[PDB]
């Protein structure tokens, strides 16, 4: 019968707090994971601003996944204005998203390496991570114009064509990345499967179990037709936390058919690759296997791409001031949603974002229950939470 | 007052390619450097100032020999060559970029290399920075007034222009050559050039220009190790014809005079601006 | 040397930019001691046990040599305000890392009203509250710019850092700096390097002069920093 | 009192705003001596006649008490440069009349290249070259604000003029002044008076806060002048 | 410090119109003054804070009695009433404009009248400036959290809210009355209200509030000659029921206490801001 | 055999110089009238800026006629984008143009009153002018939002509807304006017809004669179909002045079919009201009579106006980046031309302005020849030159 508060949690992005009610043996009885980051309030300040500013602004949700928000932003505005991006722009947009995730998953494995990677292997492990991230960031730089906040992701497609030279360079680097991925996967999967931390502590078998479903519209990009957004309702922290904790939470509470949902690699691997494992370790494992899926798709996109095909649509950014445009994207951390209303002048009338980690925060709160509070952060990190992302 | 900045050697030089000499402004050093580097994998992209039928400049990332040749020749109007330096290494994918510009644009390039805040993964991909000499530049419509209203020649009909022997020269595509005294062009010059303290592009790897060397030849300052290695490679390959600047007329003394005249004239402007409160670089 | 990364109202992109020194990040982290960074290390952990509560806190340690402070300060958030003053109290050298910390950046446009903290509406660069020793503009500053700053900090290159020590006194930035300070002042020679510097491609060279697409400007200060007609210290004239 | 209207690079709209005191312009012009204003009087005519030229010049007279200086200075035009120094030399009080003179206003966007003076590209408020004693922002400032300033100057109302004497030290203006000085600093209470002040309707109140459509802002200063959370001198409290 | 500013007389008052009393927040002084001016040609347009189904506020230029009655009642969220003050005198063509506002908005009105830089032909058209008392306002989603999450009532179901007896009050359309301690509302208040030094709208022609007078009645400060004329005309016309503030409970002493409490608390914040370098009005 | 330079000229807007070659008797042999105002360069800095900024920006050409430039700007961008302003927005726009001219003509009469109005009549004359300007400015305030620079003049129509009350006020004020105008006209026409200044100086009968034609597209508003813009060519000062004067000129030289043309009230009165008189006094006279034409048309617009009708088109600002939109407007001083190319995003690709006084400056140069140089400035003022206008 004690309250355990861990604050801030560490080795994820952003500023959160774990508020736990534990029993006399330390087992979490009631869990609360919550963002306490200030709300910069992008959705609100975007009202009154031109549509072209939306991908630029929302990129600054997060410097780890900026591509995911620019992509969801333009997909929302394109849906609002019935703009079709051309075939090769859409290929380059998905490539740029994949490049971001190709840096994010290794980065996360780098953040959890203090718990899972033996000290003696740390330097070689981090070198491999940074080599993989170097390639993923090169793809975002080349196609998006900048690795961290890509101005080439625009309403209408992608701003700039690459050259056959650049295309061939990204293909070569993807092949190398694939080799590093095979090395990384063969090393980490046995560790995750051992359920043992690098100090030898064994993790509970039921670590991070929960009863919630998953949302994933696509394995590598996004598909607004695979979700009924009318069934998505955002509730308040008071609906999931105690009053004293709810008033500290900075995020909304996304539900689907009134239910919390998990997003991210395991949700994707569940929907598309018949991955059925529950628990926190399965999250790390799905994320690890997803690195291979991404680089395979990136090369596939490059084989498909016509570097001379048009990448920007010629259609103007003209809305009717009513349609709630939907833009979904499978961010590194999960199903990421932007919505926008656009008027005839292309200005933003209404803007909304339901970010991947916004879904997972209330899931994490439940997932940490039933095991010792000493394992709670390890469950948190399995979800690769991004809190500036979730808060925006 | 130091006249030329830092350099290893100063030569008179000329391209060995007859085609470059047909199209270039002076010795064809910029085109020869670009073409040699592209042809020998020393460069995979070069920034050039291109012109349309009316002599409007456009900065561009050239990747072929033909594009370098089409950009040969001086355009006496402002071309923001540095504005494409990021595109060059992003969507163009250049890892061995050649840059050319007037001294001010070379100054800008050295600064973005020293303080690359907005230039992620740009500095290391600059393989050769080539400076051209510059006394002053012009807004397009100022040079248009000089050519059309003082020289009587349509911008369409201009094949080449030049500055030398105290005059501005327009070479028409139809054979005529019109010259005017340089004092007639001064009302039209970009006035921000009046604080410029750099004549021979003192911060380039290689700096090349017309003064000090005879017609068809260039005065070339070899400044950095990068420039020296590049220039020597061109010479050992027979890409350049080189004469000592001592053996050439009018020689380095004319370059010294014009360089010190720019610095003396423009230091007075800088002090005048300071005197009345106007901002000046520091 | 003991360095820390303080993450205020940022996006962590500046830290990612430091991570995008790739393998060389090990050389950076081996040349210093990373004593604090919530994203990277479990510091500084202090456990407070009362009869009813176990409080596990990761605090900003004392005796920080260089604080890499990223993000702006939310005036309506007490923890944000406490962290920026704590960072100044505990660090000998405060670096405003990135536009958000240096000049407000994208958070200049925050005006509040969003769940679940609708009163959060007022974001300021850290220098509006604490003394800043060095400011790195851009959104984010390049990895190269960061390397050079850290190297200069560690090696005592006061001359190299002078331009950033000067920026530290400047808490506002806009594309209009080019206008107000260069074009309007008969200093713009049309190099176009400002346009190449812009992260949002808000600057367009038209007829030799910068045109700033003001609704695309996120107030990062990168153009203003690059323009050689504003600052051009002699150290740039050194070549090899 | 001897008053003069100096027209630099402006549109004469500020003078028209003064003219829009309507029949009361005669009361204003009867309370002072309009000694110079090319639009209104043939002063100060001086005839120099050589054997080959008659030169009839309208010069700025000496001993001006109050100079209403309208428009910005073109740095590339010698007569523009000469006029602004002339007005200063010859006037006891210099008033930056309107945003063009006070902060540059619309002329901040000039970048040159237009016939028949393509080198005219650098325009500055007069305070960038000469000492300004009073600045009236806006584009144009209202007739009422002009009446009040002239009345205060003639009556020695130093207290009323303090806000304009303080502005005279401010040569930059932008809608971002509301962000950087009010919204970002937890001072904006959402009165909306800034929005009502804007001549271009660039400011839109959304969710109780000002949104500045930056591409519509002409840098006139009206909004920052109005905001009671910036300046609120005690004299505003005096009511019937 | 001084508690109320300058005034001629303070009274407790109430509209005589039964219709107004059904719709208003307190005595109906604002609606009574607006409706009286409109009906008697003393006002041809009045600024009002309206609301939608969810209690979101919009400032509006009302010209009819019905619009005044639809805007009656307090919305405890920010409504930029001054934002329409130019539209009112431009496309609406009002010459006898009534203005309502919280003290800060009243302050903004006196400021634009004194220094009408962007207010060409506005000041001479303001016929009556009505101030309402105000302790603090809130962003809409702040008040939405107070009502929906702390009082458990949907915004659509709100018929009226109120502040008094130490509590925030929600009156449901369906009969329920929920109250919470005001300390629960403080985290949601607009933090720029914490430098506000004006409680009783000290610069208005007429200032009116609830504190000091019983339920259904208002405490009214008559401050200016324009307010005194307007108010007397209303009294002579039978539009208001008036009682001396000395004869009413809890009386002027509560208003004094609450005003000095705001002034003392916010003076501390003003000094705290000055101490840490934040800007403060001056 | 002498050069006469008058500099600056006065009692007109902006900064000009008269350079005259006169014979031994003082008769002008070669005339030069030229703007020496610095070129603020609106046409150049508008490139790259959004269309909606153009009427705002070009308004600052001139504070006397700003309505003319906003009108032409929006009419040009409308032409470029095939936007049709709704009936009532167009009526309000023309009304705003007329109200501006209703203030400008009396203002010019005020500026010339030192030369034509007896000292003893000056105050009463000025009070009538200001009464008329007050009514003219009220219309522009009420309909355009500000009298000096009207932000309501926008691409698509007019931003704000007026109320029946506001409409009824302007009608009452126009009736009063018409009363003042009859008084003003009956006072001024005999003076102008007397060819005598207020000091007794008789003016030559052929004062201000020239051989040039006129351009006027409409009597009160504008009609881009009444001019072939292909025949309008802008030349340089070197084509009309000696070299040493030409370099000083700040304006371009507009020609129609290679010839200089006069614009303004006399041009309009010649095209539409069978006014055939040459010379400078016929300019003052046409301007005086147009005051009645204007106020009559304002009342006729108010009688037609539907205060509840739509004033803004719902069509977006979308161009093809090629069409050179044409916007013409009969400013107080004459035919005023703005041109624009607009891209698909609504941004200005190219912008040009040929302003009324830009046409008139080279005409004034020829008009001052043949009479004594002591009359040159009176010929100048007859054209009501606006120089900030002409230079922009
Ligand atoms: C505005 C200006 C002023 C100059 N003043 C002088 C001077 O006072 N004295 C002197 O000796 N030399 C001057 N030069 C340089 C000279 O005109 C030749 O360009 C130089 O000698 C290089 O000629 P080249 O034959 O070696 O190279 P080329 O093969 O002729 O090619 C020249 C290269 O310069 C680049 N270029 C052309 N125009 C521009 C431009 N406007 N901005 C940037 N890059 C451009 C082209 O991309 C091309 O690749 C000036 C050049 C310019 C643009
Ligand atoms: C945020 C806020 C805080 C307040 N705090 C206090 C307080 O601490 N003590 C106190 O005695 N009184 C306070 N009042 C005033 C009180 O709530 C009543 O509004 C006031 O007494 C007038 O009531 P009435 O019956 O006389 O007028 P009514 O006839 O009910 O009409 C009230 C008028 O107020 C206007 N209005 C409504 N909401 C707003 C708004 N958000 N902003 C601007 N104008 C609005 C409406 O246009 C309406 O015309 C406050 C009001 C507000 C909006
Ligand atoms: N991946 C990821 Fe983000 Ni920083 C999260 N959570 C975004 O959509
Ligand atoms: N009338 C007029 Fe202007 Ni000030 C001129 N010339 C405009 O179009
Ligand atoms: S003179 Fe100087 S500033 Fe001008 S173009 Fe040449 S190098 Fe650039
Ligand atoms: S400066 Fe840019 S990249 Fe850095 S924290 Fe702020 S938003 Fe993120
Ligand atoms: S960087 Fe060059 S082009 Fe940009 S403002 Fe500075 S001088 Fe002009
Ligand atoms: S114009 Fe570009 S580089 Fe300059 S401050 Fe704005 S976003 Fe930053
Ligand atoms: S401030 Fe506005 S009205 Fe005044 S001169 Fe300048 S452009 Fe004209
Ligand atoms: S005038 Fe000042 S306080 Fe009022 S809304 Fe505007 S910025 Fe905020
Ligand atoms: S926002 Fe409006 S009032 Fe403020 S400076 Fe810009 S144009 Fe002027
Ligand atoms: S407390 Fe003051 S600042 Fe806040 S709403 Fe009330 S009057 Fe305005
Ligand atoms: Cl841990
Ligand atoms: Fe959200
Ligand atoms: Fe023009
Ligand atoms: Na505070
Ligand atoms: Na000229």
């Amino acid at each position: 019968g004690k309250i355990v508060e861990i604050h801030p949690t560490t080795r994820h992005e952003g500023h959160t707090k774990l508020v736990l009610k534990v029993d006399d043996e330390g087992i979490v009885e009631k869990g609360a994971y919550l963002s306490v980051t200030p709300v910069r309030g992008f959705e609100k300040f975007l009202v009154g601003k031109p549509a072209e500013f939306a991908p630029i602004a929302v990129s600054r949700f997060c410097g780890i996944c900026p591509v995911a928000h620019a992509t969801s932003a333009v997909e929302a505005i394109e849906d609002a204005c019935d703009i079709t991006p051309p075939k090769d722009g859409l290929l380059l947009r998905e490539l740029c998203g994949i490049g971001n995730k190709m840096h994010s998953h290794p980065l996360h494995q780098f953040l959890i390496s203090p718990d899972y990677v033996p000290k003696d292997d740390s330097n070689e492990f981090i070198k491999r991570v940074q080599a993989m991230r170097r390639i993923g960031q090169y793809i975002v730089d080349a196609v998006g114009g900048e690795a961290i906040h890509s101005p080439n992701i625009k309403v209408g497609g992608m701003a700039k064509q690459i050259t056959e030279s650049t295309k061939a360079k990204m293909y070569y680097k993807c092949k190398e990345y694939e080799k590093l991925a095979k090395e990384q996967l063969e090393y980490l999967i046995p560790i995750f499967e051992s359920r043992t931390l690098n100090d030898g502590t064994e993790l509970p078998e039921k670590l991070g179990y929960h009863d919630f479903g998953y949302i994933a519209t696509h394995p590598t990009y996004g598909d607004r037709t695979k979700i009924d957004q009318d069934k998505v309702v955002e509730y308040t922290p008071f609906d999931v936390y105690d009053k004293d904790v709810a008033i500290q939470s900075s995020t909304t509470v996304p539900t689907y058919n009134g239910r919390l949902m998990e997003v991210g690699p395991r949700a994707r691997f569940s929907k598309f690759f018949d991955f059925k494992e529950k628990g926190a370790m399965a999250l790390h494992i799905a994320r690890a296997y997803e690195i291979s899926v991404l680089v395979k798709r990136a090369m596939e996109i490059l084989d498909e791409l016509n570097v001379n095909g048009k990448t920007m649509s010629d259609e103007p950014i003209v809305g009717d001031g009513e349609k709630l445009g939907l833009g979904v994207h499978e961010a590194a951390r999960g199903h990421n949603t932007h919505q926008a209303v656009i008027d005839k002048d292309g200005n933003i009338v209404y803007y909304n974002a339901i970010v991947a980690t916004t879904w997972n925060i209330p899931v994490i709160s439940k997932a940490v229950e039933g095991t010792h509070y000493k394992f709670a952060e390890h469950i948190v990190r399995a979800y690769d939470p991004c809190i500036s992302c979730a808060t925006h | 007052m130091d006249p030329f900045g830092k350099y290893k050697t100063v030569v008179s030089a000329r391209a060995a390619d007859k085609t470059i000499l047909k199209k270039c402004q002076d010795g064809g050093i910029v085109s020869a450097a670009y073409i040699y580097g592209l042809e020998n994998g020393l460069l995979d992209g070069v920034i050039v100032a291109d012109k349309d039928d009316k002599l409007q400049t456009t900065p561009k990332v050239a990747t072929t020999v033909d594009e370098v040749l089409e950009a040969a020749g001086t355009k006496y109007t402002v071309c923001p060559t540095i504005s494409v330096i990021k595109s060059a290494v992003r969507e163009y994918g250049c890892e061995k970029l050649g840059v050319v510009g007037t001294p001010c644009q070379i100054i800008a390039t050295r600064k973005l290399m020293k303080y690359p805040i907005g230039f992620r993964h740009v500095p290391d991909k600059l393989a050769l920075i080539v400076g051209i000499f510059c006394m002053e530049n012009f807004p397009y419509n100022g040079m248009k007034t000089i050519i059309e209203e003082h020289c009587g020649i349509k911008m369409e009909d201009v094949a080449k222009t030049d500055i030398g022997k105290g005059k501005f020269w327009v070479y028409s595509k139809w054979g005529d050559v019109k010259s005017i005294k340089l004092k007639e062009t001064h009302p039209y010059e970009q006035q921000s050039c009046h604080v410029c303290m750099d004549y021979t592009a003192e911060l380039a790897d290689i700096s090349t220009g017309s003064v000090g060397s005879p017609d068809g030849w260039s005065t070339v300052f070899i400044r950095t190790a990068q420039g020296e290695e590049f220039f020597n490679k061109m010479v050992e390959a027979g890409a350049l014809e080189v004469k000592p600047i001592e053996e050439v007329k009018p020689g380095l003394g004319l370059v010294e005079k014009l360089s010190l005249t720019k610095k003396e004239k423009n230091a007075k402007e800088i002090e005048h601006r300071k005197e009345i409160g106007l901002p000046v670089p520091y | 040397v003991k360095i820390a990364h303080i993450h205020l109202c940022g996006c962590t992109g500046c830290l990612i930019s430091l991570a995008d020194t790739y393998e060389q990040l090990l050389d950076i982290l081996n040349s210093v001691e990373l004593v604090y960074a919530l994203t990277l290390v479990d510091e500084k952990t202090e456990i407070r046990e009362t009869d009813d509560k176990i409080l596990i806190e990761r605090e900003i340690p004392d005796d920080i040599d260089i604080a890499l402070v990223e993000g702006s300060v939310c005036l309506e958030d007490e923890h944000s305000m406490k962290d920026v003053f704590d960072a100044r109290r505990k660090s000998k050298i405060v670096v405003a890392l990135g536009a958000c910390a240096a000049t407000g950046g994208i958070t200049r446009f925050c005006r509040g009203g969003q769940m679940s903290k609708p009163v959060h509406s007022s974001f300021v660069p850290i220098g509006d509250l604490i003394k800043v020793d060095l400011a790195l503009p851009g959104c984010p500053p390049s990895p190269e710019a960061l390397v050079n700053l850290i190297t200069a900090a560690l090696n005592g290159d006061t001359e190299y850092l002078e331009i950033y020590a000067e920026l530290a006194k400047k808490t506002e930035a806009c594309g209009c700096d080019l206008l107000v300070n260069v074009i309007n002042k008969s200093l713009c020679m049309g190099c176009g390097s400002c346009a190449a510097s812009c992260p949002t491609r808000a600057i367009e060279m038209i007829d030799g002069k910068p045109n700033v697409l003001k609704e695309l400007c996120i107030k990062c200060g990168a153009c203003s920093l690059q323009c050689p007609r504003i600052r051009f210290p002699k150290l740039i004239e050194e070549i090899e």
